[PDB]
């Protein structure tokens, strides 16, 4: 996922 | 007439963009259309994934939380979902105060 935190 | 996936496909591009605001629009009306009965080769899941992180990213915690767990009813098993789940209530709890 994109902008993800991870 | 716009379908579930042309709806996902627009979200998904906003999503990128990071474009939030119509990333949640986008994917909201995927969701409805599914809701509804619409055969599509895409997933309530697949549109809770985006919705959820996206109301999130706005700033709408408690939204977030209960697609999430709307996501998670869905498939429990749900990785990203479950990492979520535990990541949007840590702030929530880190916020109040």
């Amino acid at each position: 996922h994109h902008h993800h935190h991870h | 007439f716009l379908t579930a996936e042309d709806c996902f496909e627009l979200g998904k591009v906003a999503y990128t963009e990071a474009d939030y605001y119509h990333t949640e629009l986008w994917m909201e009306q995927a969701l409805r259309q599914l809701d509804e009965g619409e055969i599509s080769t895409i997933d309530k899941v697949s549109v809770l994934d985006y919705l959820s992180y996206a109301v999130y990213q706005q700033g709408d915690l408690d939204k977030a939380l209960l697609l999430t767990k709307k996501l998670l009813e869905l498939d429990p098993e749900h990785q990203r979902a479950n990492g979520n789940l535990k990541y949007f209530e840590y702030i929530m709890a880190k916020e109040k105060d």
